[PDB]
RNA sequence: UCUGGUGACUAUAGCAAGGAGGUCACACCUGUUCCCAUGCCGAACACAGAAGUUAAGCUCCUUAGCGUCGAUGGUAGUCGAACUUACGUUCCGCUAGAGUAGAACGUUGCCAGGC
RNA sequence: UUUGGCACCUCGAUGUCGGCUCAUCGCAUCCUGGGGCUGUAGUCGGUCCCAAGGGUUGGGCUGUUCGCCCAUUAAAGCGGU
RNA sequence: UGGGGCGGUCGCCUCCUAAAAGGUAACGGAGGCGCUCAAAGGUUCCCUCAGAAUGGUUGGAAAUCAUUCAUAGAGUGUAAA
RNA sequence: GAUUAUUGGAGGUAGAGCACUGUUUGGACGAGGGGCCGGUUACCGAAUUCAGACAAACUCCGAAUGCCAAUUAAUUUAACUUGGGAGUCAGAACAUGGGUGAUAAGGUCCGUGUUCGAAAGGGAAACAGCCCAGACCACCAGCUAAGGUCCCAAAAUAUAUGUUAAGUGGAAAAGGAUGUGGCGUUGCCCAGACAACUAGGAUGUUGGCUUAGAAGCAGCCAUCAUUUAAAGAGUGCGUAAUAGCUCACUAGUCGAGUGACACUGCGCCGAAAAUGUACCGGGGCUAAACAUAUUACCGAAGCUGUGGAUUGUCCUUUGGACA
């Protein structure tokens, strides 16, 4: 249920998944946070469910950010159908994530209570992670 | 069906001589639209926006102000 | 407060570079006023324990080949898929 | 300031501006070698198809 | 040979702030008779003046305050090669953008008066 | 083991669905369970091993691979073949 | 014409795909044209940004009016560059 | 005509990265509809001050490409021009480079490659879809190019050195455990590292809301002095409650090792499917897997022995002298 209100073009290419992530490798808002090790694409679906997850879990403990966001309209055929009469309809909407990329944090909690809170979150998700903390040095 | 099959046959623009090459007294410089090249010395700008050589010389292109290009071409030989 | 250093000589190559990063080291530069630009190696567990003892912001006096600086971190590259310190930069603030 | 190439690798399945490159330096089919003078220009062609080509002083 | 006209250079040349100033200059200033003029208006343009004025413009001197410039080093990326087609790896060339240190309150041509 | 692609032979022809007859490569198994472990009292449920070792029905109803009732039985897969 | 049919199409212009030039395919992604203009042409010249706040009889809160910052963010007959 | 170095431009190239912007997002701030009396507030909308995304339909840069100049060097005697004669337009197919579209396509573009068809072949099981070839052309030259080296079947039984253990070889995958170790670690103890040993297990204290009492346990703690070298308003096993032993503690015994990293290369379920095994072709084997070498040389349209072709350049000897 994350979706954009407007976008210009409802169909665009295919992101490119080669890389590391460009920028968001830091946690900067709460105490703890999710980084990505692989690379994947994250349907907003797989988002609703990894911060329902999350939540329950953290009782409407702390907070929780998500600093992913799905911009991206994607496409398919609904029926298998003969190839190419056009682009098909936008089926759902999309981030990339590369390794690096920070996907969720939360503040406001103890410690084991977020890696669980989090290792929760990650057995949603189609990428493997690796909690982490705020950096310093 | 789909509605997106137009394009438009592409018009061949860009520069058409180098810089530092000798060419000869009208010679068309550089096709473009708008001015992506201003004309310098010996330069004149056509009615579409066409570069050309007013007299035959080497060409060089340099730059106008903080931002901006143009072309002269001069008369050494 | 006594970091020590080693003087890169000129031009490594790509391979040397991390083949400098596989053992602990990490490269360095130094410079401000008082010197001119000296690229130096730095061993990395050393470093990281005079940063623990002497804050992020601090002052470390480290030998560069006869003699000492004052100095202070200027900024640092950090590879955080790895957690390793991958660059960072002196500035003399005699 | 003299050099010898001798052309070892083949020149079959290489790209044509590599051909091209072999050709320039005066080699014909494998292990055939040329002499040459030393320059800049001589040794920009040996770093250009360097895979293909053995040198050495002499 | 200080200004001032007038050219050349990518704002390193700009904005902002603070402080000084004046008949060889320079502007505000005073007016509408005349040339001329405002889709109304001497505001502007134009003309005739020269009582006032350094306040503002302008000049000169201080600031790095905002813009502008900006290395060294280290990274993305990439030509070629070798592994292998791993959301790759390795070797060798070219080395970014950003960001740090730091620059910078302009040089220079011609002319005439003042000298 | 219905779609996509073909086109990768066959327009100088590779006989299409049911049914009968005969199998069997030969496999995540209905029965026996042969065994066994448990959120298994016998009776069940569920899982594991084992098995295609051996077995795995006669009728009423159709247009055909689909079905549906009657009466039994220890019991009524998997289709490339 | 990812068999053929049905559906959708013949031309021109502008972007994107399109990978330092230029070129570049698909029943790939988006839009226009099939004119207009006696000034919306020429020319000496002349003369020469909105919006935002601000605060005002009007006040759509803003129409016109006034001060200062405002990039051609305004404007450019017509789509985009 | 060319082909291959330095210097100059063009594109503002893209890959990257954000130079105003245009769009899309999770920042945090007082005013306006408004909640109310024309405002008091909430929520909204808009405005100013953190971190993201496109920049396929963007702005500040610039690998390789391309255009060109040299009064500038190695290569090809070919060039471009005119004329005669064509084939080809399924021209494709495997190959990216990058990309579109269903990421199969053994479908669409494009930048080089390989065959190519006539270049057949020869060592990629055998395959006009890796190493090698263009051709004088043969021929018992014998010696090279590699892709190479039990039996096949050129060619290291092929060793030597120090690390490997799935038939991986000769089949990748999501989570789960203990894997060769290993250094880069980091931090744990002769008052004896993890020891295990077993000897102390409490208490006013459920004190409180006392919740079916519950006195480790409806779930909220109010979470206070201890006995002792040592122990919890009891780590905890539990428990309808108790039964609570230790994993909260140490003198009896007492030795050499411990917790998190990162992983780093290489192990442990998948590998449940059917005429016919199984991918070096493959049987057979641990070399016939990592890192180093190391001489061996095999080896073919490569050198050097023989030879009946022709072309080019030279002399002009028209020899075949060299090619």
């Amino acid at each position: 249920m994350l979706l954009p209100k407007r976008v210009k073009y409802r169909r665009q290419h295919r992101p490119k998944t080669t890389g590391r992530s460009k920028g968001g490798n830091y946690v900067t808002f709460g105490e703890f946070g999710l980084q990505a090790t692989t690379t994947s694409w994250i349907t907003s679906r797989q988002i609703e469910s990894a911060r329902i997850a999350m939540t329950r879990y953290m009782k409407r403990g702390g907070k929780v950010w998500i600093k992913i966001f799905p911009h991206t309209p994607y496409t398919k055929k609904p029926l298998e159908v003969r190839m190419g009469a056009g682009k098909g309809a936008v089926e759902g909407w999309i981030a990339v994530v590369k390794p690096g990329r920070i996907l969720f944090e939360v503040a406001g909690v103890s410690e084991e209570v977020a890696r669980e809170a989090l290792r929760l979150a990650s057995h949603k998700l189609p990428v493997k992670t690796k909690f982490v903390k705020r950096e310093e040095l | 069906s789909t509605k997106n099959g137009r394009d438009s046959e592409s018009k061949r623009l860009g520069a058409k001589r180098a810089d530092g090459q000798f060419v000869t007294g009208g010679s068309i410089l550089y096709r473009q639209r708008g001015t992506k090249i201003y004309p310098g010395e010996n330069v004149g700008r056509g009615g579409d926006d066409t570069l050309f050589a007013k007299i035959d010389g080497v060409v060089k292109f340099e730059r106008k102000g903080r931002d901006k290009k143009q072309v002269s071409v001069y008369a050494v030989a | 407060a006594s970091l020590k250093s080693i003087i890169r000589q000129g031009k490594q190559t790509r391979s040397d570079l991390k083949q400098l990063r596989k053992s602990g080291k990490v490269p360095a530069v130094v410079y401000g006023y008082g010197t001119k630009n000296v690229s130096v190696k730095v061993d990395e567990v050393e470093f990281i324990k005079v940063i623990r003892e002497v804050g992020r912001n601090g002052v470390i006096e480290l030998g560069v080949g006869s003699k000492t600086i004052k100095v202070m971190v200027a900024d640092y590259q950090f590879d955080p898929l790895k957690n390793q310190i991958t660059h960072i930069d002196f500035l003399a603030i005699n | 300031a003299k050099l010898q190439i001798t052309l070892t690798r083949s020149v079959i399945g290489r790209p044509e501006t590599q051909r091209k490159t072999v050709e320039a330096l005066g080699l014909k089919k494998t292990n055939s070698s040329v002499v040459v003078e030393d320059n800049p220009a001589i040794r920009g062609q040996i770093n250009k198809v360097k895979h293909l080509v053995t040198v050495e002083e002499k």
